[PDB]
């Protein structure tokens, strides 16, 4: 399923915060957020 | 983001409170420890000070 | 009784009223320094746990 719209979900329909992406931290279990696609580093 | 985090951050500044023995005489310094917060369950602390880090 | 188990009592979670004593009293400033001294009773959570 998806999350709500202040949520950001990675993948596994695990979400975290939108200011929780590219902040340095992997929070999420597949690390989708920092990916070089999401984050461009 | 990284810079969601410190939005609020920019307008403050560090600033120079006296704090007990730095050396031997009770200073003035730009680090001054105030409200230290020890009720965790691993000796993991959080020390509040006057720099900016 | 500001020590034993009851001197922090809030009727819930995230209440704006507040019923605490502690024993609070200010102490004097010394030898020409800015800060507030206070002295009070320690918790009584603490203690009852
Ligand atoms: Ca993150």
């Amino acid at each position: 399923p998806t999350c709500g719209a202040h949520e950001f979900q990675c993948s596994t329909s695990s979400c975290i915060p939108i200011s929780w992406v590219c902040d340095d931290d992997a929070d999420c279990s597949d690390q989708s957020d920092e990916s070089l696609e999401q984050c461009g580093r | 983001d990284l810079d969601t985090h410190f939005t609020q951050y920019k307008l403050a500044r560090p600033y120079i409170a006296d704090c007990p023995n730095c050396g031997h005489s009770r200073c003035d310094s730009p680090i001054a420890i105030e409200e230290v917060r020890g009720d965790a369950h691993a000796g993991v602390i959080r020390i509040q000070t006057s720099a900016m880090f | 009784k500001a020590g034993s188990f009851g001197d922090l009592q809030s009727r819930t979670s995230t209440s704006n009223d507040l019923y605490a004593n502690t024993n609070l009293k200010l102490q004097r400033p010394q030898a020409g320094i800015v800060h507030t001294p206070f002295t009070q009773v320690p918790s009584g959570f603490e203690r009852w746990k």
